RNA sequence: GGGGGUAGAAUUCCAGGUGUAGCGGUGAAAUGCGUAGAGAUCUGGAGGAAUACCGGUGGCGAAGGCGGCCCCCUGGACGAAGACUGACGCUCAGGUGCGAAAGCGUGGGGAGCAAACAGGAUUACCCUGGUAGUCCACGCCGUAAACGAUGUCGACUUGGAGGUUGUGCCCUUGAGGCGUGGCUUCCGGAGCUAACGCGUUAAGUCGACCGCCUGGGGAGUACGGCCGCAAGGUUAAAACUCAAAUGAAU
């Protein structure tokens, strides 16, 4: 799952488009069930993603 | 919405024994009312020139039991016409009193100590926040626009002081009377009355910082010890006299 | 913090051995190390008064170790404060 | 004496001269005696919106062991250097040598 | 003067007033219409019935031209939202896409005085 | 915690396009903006302040407090196994340091908001502009319902539901079983309490040291000393006056 067992890579945009929402907010951890530690990996890994253009920060076009 | 009147006949006997009005004098007192103010009038003035901004109260004043025929009503707001024009009718300066709301209780005298002469003595109850800042001095928290632009035209005095528990649904603030009658000459006279006004409202609007800056946005350092004030302290410490000091020399220069 | 080899070359120098690290010598030695380290940071950072607060503290832990080695025994407290330049 | 992961995209019209930069950067990181133990290059990818008027880029990933020194001397040519878009350079607990996933899926 | 087969509808729902602006690709307009402009005043100039008569009035103005289909911009929280584009596709008009278009800020500026009522 | 870089949304302004007559605001209007083309919609730039989603009843700090991402310098807490010193300890009057917001001094900066001020209305509150200020560097000020209204340290005394963060051992698809530490939230037993309530994170049972209280108003006021550029802070009475003032529950 998420909590992959060692950590979460921030160059693997396949399992990373698991966790964002159709307008590429961060799901919470309610809906997805994940432990808090992991939670908090997704959200650093997902926000450098989103500085190299790897991914969206809205959705522009 | 609901005014509240005056119903303890203990403190409305200091009113009317410290305003004294004899026979002869023009009395202007603006709204009666229920003529609250103007019954305990029984030694009456055998005329009186009254203001009413209400034909309601106008119509339904006109007769009373006794009333009748001594007093001419005039039905214009009284912050509009000009109160000198009643000067030369009677030939004398003109001696009144009210007890307006305190909400419009303060342009009025501004637009009274414009007509000067036509002016002898007044006699009105404000709230008593206001009236210490009236009769305040210098190098106090009391000290304002206010105070110097008030002392600047005429003598300031505290009459009476009401306690909050006189007045039919009494308020959470308390009232007071205050005696003033304008100067028979300026002690510091001024060309223009405006540039006084400009001067203290800049320097009061900063109260709180140094003159240096406070009232730098006009003057130079050098300017303010040409005449002997400290660019050093702050705008409440300066004198009405001082006040007048910058006042004209605004004028005289450039 | 002390680097590793550092604080092994302090254990060294003041210790009886390679295994006696808690002696008051070597615990003298070390904090004098650390303060000496951390007065060129604060010559640059000196609005920085969260370390300053830890900085403090190595300082009275020195003085309190110094003085119960002054009780104890006179002839090594003099040859340390000699051998470390403290107190003048 | 630190490892790093340095990842920068280049304009994908100078995405021939590449080449020069990776050896000159190899040289001077080496020179120093920085060791090297990964390098990649995925190619010209698109990118997610547009940075200042473009799409797609060219992209490299290296992994170094090095001193601070060498490291600030990169970022500084990376920020005088025109053809250079965006870098980022981050600190990482040990070294790696295992391709990307990115690499694998490719 | 020209015939063009895409168009693109945008109204500003505010809480006071509605506008409808009809432009094309590039984002030129074409014709605009607004409720406070069709007779409407006061309250009135709020309601939902001032905005679809200023909604009939735009497509009535940009039917010189031939548009045949577009989509709907939507920018604003206030009432007459809706009805706008029922009333614009019941006056000969296919709806391609809706799509909602107000900014949200990431802790920008800071708000004035809420209504203290 | 200190320093330096950088990114994306949004507001305002500027310059360009398409376009024609209203926009904004209110309970209704007016001041106001606009035919020198507004408002609307697309393209480019300038500048300042703050970091949506994650976000939690979650975490860190002595307290005040701390929120985009990356690097450099740096303080504390916790856990495993082993080695070392040998009472090196606890508390602390005077003293020293840190300390929200507002406020001040010298010099910059100024997008949004907005005391004072300038206008327009209605019978308070409202609307349109808008200065100090909010921001930065360096000094001052030293106060808050600065609150858990609960001083710091140590030992002992039945339980039940949760959260967060380490670690040992077995077989091992392990979110599989048996343990062992730190911090934190809610119920409740004996006991205690005027009651409300607290209840192993005590307001229970004890020991060490420190601070403070003595009917209500006058009064945290006056006079004096110390501190401050100023505003003011701190230490701190009496004459007189009343027979009450107060807390919890019914």
């Amino acid at each position: 799952t998420a909590e992959g067992v060692q950590e979460i890579d921030y160059k693997d945009i396949a399992t990373l488009k698991n966790y964002i929402t159709e307008s590429g907010k961060i799901v919470p951890s309610r809906i997805t069930g994940t432990r808090a530690k992991y939670q908090r990996q997704l959200a650093r890994a997902i926000k450098r993603a989103r500085y190299l253009s790897l991914l969206p920060y809205t959705d522009r076009h | 919405f609901g005014q509240n009147f005056l119903n303890d006949q203990f403190v409305i006997d200091s009113i009317v024994s410290a305003i004294n009005p004899q026979k002869g004098q023009a009395m202007v007192e603006i709204g009666p009312g229920l003529a609250a103010l103007t019954e305990p009038v029984g030694e009456r003035l055998d005329q009186l020139t009254v203001i009413e901004l209400d034909r309601d109260l106008a119509a339904r004043l006109q007769t009373h039991p006794f009333l009748g025929p001594k007093l001419t009503i005039y039905q214009q707001d009284a912050m509009t016409f000009n109160f000198g024009e009643l000067a030369e009718k009677m030939g004398q300066p003109l001696r009144v009193f009210g007890n307006l709301p305190y909400n419009i209780s303060t342009p009025l005298m501004f637009h009274l100590f414009s007509y000067t002469d036509a002016i002898a003595d007044m006699h009105f109850m404000l709230q008593k926040e206001v009236v210490n800042r009236l009769v305040a001095g210098p190098n106090s928290k009391a000290y304002g626009r206010l105070s110097v632009m008030a002392q600047y035209y005429c003598n300031v005095i505290p009459v009476l002081e009401v306690p909050p528990s006189a007045f039919t649904p009494p308020p959470k603030v308390d009232s007071a009377v205050v005696r003033l009658v304008p100067h028979a000459t300026m002690p510091h006279p001024v060309k223009d009355v405006r540039v006084l006004s400009r001067i203290t409202t800049e320097a009061f609007n900063q109260r709180r910082k140094t003159i240096r800056n406070s009232l730098g946005n006009l003057f130079s350092v050098e300017v303010l010890t040409g005449m002997g004030i400290d660019p050093a302290m702050r705008a409440e410490n300066i004198s009405v006299a001082q006040y007048c000091q910058m006042a004209n020399y605004l004028a005289e220069n450039a | 913090s002390l680097s590793t080899e550092a604080t092994a070359k302090i254990v060294s120098e003041f210790g009886r051995d390679a295994n006696d690290t808690g002696s008051t010598e070597v615990q003298v030695a070390l904090l004098t190390a650390q303060i000496n380290h951390l007065q060129g940071h604060f010559a640059e950072h000196k609005k920085d008064h969260h370390s300053r607060r830890g900085l403090l503290r190595m300082v009275s832990q020195r003085r309190k170790l110094l003085d119960y080695l002054k009780r104890k025994d006179v002839a090594r407290y003099t040859q340390l404060i000699e051998r470390l330049g403290l107190r003048r | 004496m630190r490892h790093y992961e340095i990842v920068f995209m280049v304009h994908p019209d100078q995405s021939e001269q590449v080449p020069g930069m990776i050896e000159r950067y190899t040289a001077a990181i080496t020179g120093a005696e920085g060791k090297i133990h990964r390098l990649e290059d995925w190619g010209r990818r698109q990118l997610a919106y547009p940075i200042n008027k473009l799409h797609k880029a060219h992209y490299v990933l290296m992994n170094v062991e090095a001193p601070q020194e060498v490291i600030d001397e990169l970022e500084t040519t990376f920020r005088f250097n025109d053809a250079v878009i965006r870098s980022m350079v981050m600190r990482t607990k040990h070294a790696v040598t295992e391709a990307s996933p990115m690499v694998k899926a490719k | 003067r020209k015939q063009v087969s895409d168009g693109v509808a945008h109204i500003h729902a505010s809480f006071n007033n509605t506008i409808v602006t009809i432009t094309d690709r590039q984002g030129n307009a074409l014709g605009w219409a607004t409720a406070g402009g069709s007779g409407f005043r006061g309250s009135r100039k709020s309601t939902p019935f001032a905005a679809q008569v200023a909604a009939e009035r735009c497509a009535d103005a940009v039917k010189e031209y031939g548009i045949k289909n577009l989509e709907v911009m939507v920018k604003g929280p206030g009432p007459g939202r809706e009805s706008t584009i029922r009333a614009l596709n019941a006056a000969g008009f296919r709806i391609t896409n809706i799509t909602d278009v107000t900014p949200i800020p990431h802790n920008g500026c800071r708000p004035p005085k809420k209504r203290r009522v």
